């Protein structure tokens, strides 16, 4: 296991391999964090989160 | 849903319920955005006129909001004979207000869903369908964790054709499954505490029968179609 197959490339959501390295990205309503791995909700009620 | 557990406050906020003229639920759906609901094309024949209810966990009590449908987008290749292409997108007349118990499920990117979501051990199915093969619709929203089933194993178990637009989930003998009235509802897969839409409850040979599994529309097969349906 390497790149995306190693714990999802440390990405919160989507992981793709471009050239020989990890590129992370997020679903609509999320912005990729400064670290290029975490996905930050852009506002209230982001998709896919339980409303607990 | 046969078996499983009741959805607690906030646990299944993407659930939608299609209700007839009599305000009775007959299928589920998944909230994709403020204007769009994902459901099964076969549900569109089970009522002549219908509306969509969101935020309801208990049909005997009024967060809930009833929404009329503006546009029904049925997959033109849906076939009543095999339930292949069992998918439809509904554009609502008024946008949904997100709140506790009302929020969209995420749509994943195709390749990543295939490699990362569909390879997880389980997904979650939910709905207000029957709680026994013969029975009344549930008045409470239920959910159930369902193991992904090996593609070869489910073809072997099936009396009917399993196409590439379908996948199987559930248990061989354990008595838990989706059931009548759950069709159209969500099958979601959790990844790092984010829930992604992975299937649409489609069909089964009865409910929770030994050696039979639940059959779901494979959402990864229709991501571009869904995206395109939401743009126009
Ligand atoms: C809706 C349902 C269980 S049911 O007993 O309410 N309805 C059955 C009756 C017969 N069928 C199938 C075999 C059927 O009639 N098909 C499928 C193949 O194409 C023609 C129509 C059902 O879906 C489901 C069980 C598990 C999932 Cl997932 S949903």
């Amino acid at each position: 296991r390497k790149l995306c197959s190693l714990d999802n490339g440390d990405c919160d959501q989507f992981c793709h391999e471009e050239q020989n390295s990890v590129v992370c990205s997020c679903a609509r309503g999320y912005t990729l964090a400064d670290n290029g791995k975490a996905c930050i909700p852009t506002g209230p009620y982001p998709c896919g989160k339980q409303t607990l | 849903i046969v078996g499983g557990q009741e959805c607690k406050d906030g646990e299944c906020p993407w659930q939608a319920l299609l209700i007839n003229e009599e305000n009775e639920g007959f299928c589920g759906g998944t909230i994709l955005s403020e204007f769009y609901i994902l459901t099964a094309a076969h549900c569109l024949y089970q009522a002549k006129r219908f509306k969509v209810r969101v935020g309801d966990r208990n049909t005997e009590q009024e967060g809930e909001a009833v929404h009329e449908v503006e546009v029904v987008i049925k997959h033109n290749r849906f076939t009543k004979e095999t339930y292949d292409f069992d998918i439809a997108v509904l554009r609502l007349k008024t946008p949904i207000t997100f709140r506790m118990n009302v929020a969209p499920a995420c749509l994943p990117e195709r390749d990543w869903a295939e490699s990362t979501l569909m390879t997880q051990k389980t997904g979650i199915v939910s709905g207000f369908g029957r709680t026994h093969e013969k029975g009344r619709q549930s008045t409470r929203l239920k959910m159930l964790e369902v193991p992904y089933v090996d593609r070869n194993s489910c073809k072997l178990s099936s009396s009917f054709i399993i196409t590439q637009n379908m996948f199987c989930a559930g248990y061989d003998t354990k008595q838990e499954d989706a059931c009548q009235g759950d069709s159209g509802g969500p099958h979601v897969t959790r990844f790092k505490d984010t829930y992604f839409v992975t299937g649409i409850v489609s069909w089964g040979e009865g409910c929770a029968r030994k050696g039979k599994y639940g059959i779901y529309t494979k959402v990864t097969a229709f991501l571009k179609w869904i995206d395109r349906s939401m743009k126009t």
